[PDB]
């Protein structure tokens, strides 16, 4: 029935590096330190 | 401008000069009568 796309997407962290389309919420780089927290939680935790 | 294709480039503009140093926009025109404006002409903000 539309004229127009009836799916409009949101986008949080938006924008094109080389005009391929690049995107993020802020979840995609606490990664990296949390797994090494938990390692660090992990090593000691054996040995208590 | 009704069209939000104009607000996107308005974004893009104060983003990625923080950024990359640089943001472009363009206007441009073309036929269309979904925001008409006078002698069925509209000129219309594009992003880049």
């Amino acid at each position: 029935a539309g004229e127009h796309i009836p799916i409009v997407p949101v986008f949080g962290e938006w924008g094109f590096v080389e005009d391929k389309e690049v995107y993020e919420g802020v979840v995609r780089l606490t990664k990296d330190g949390q797994r090494l927290r938990n390692m660090i939680m992990s090593f000691n935790a054996d040995i208590v | 401008m009704r069209h939000n294709t104009a607000k996107i480039a308005v974004n893009i503009a104060v983003r990625e000069q923080i950024e990359a140093g640089v943001g472009a926009w363009r206007l441009v025109t073309d036929y269309e009568d979904q925001s008409p404006t006078s002698n069925n002409q509209v000129i219309r903000r594009e992003p880049i």
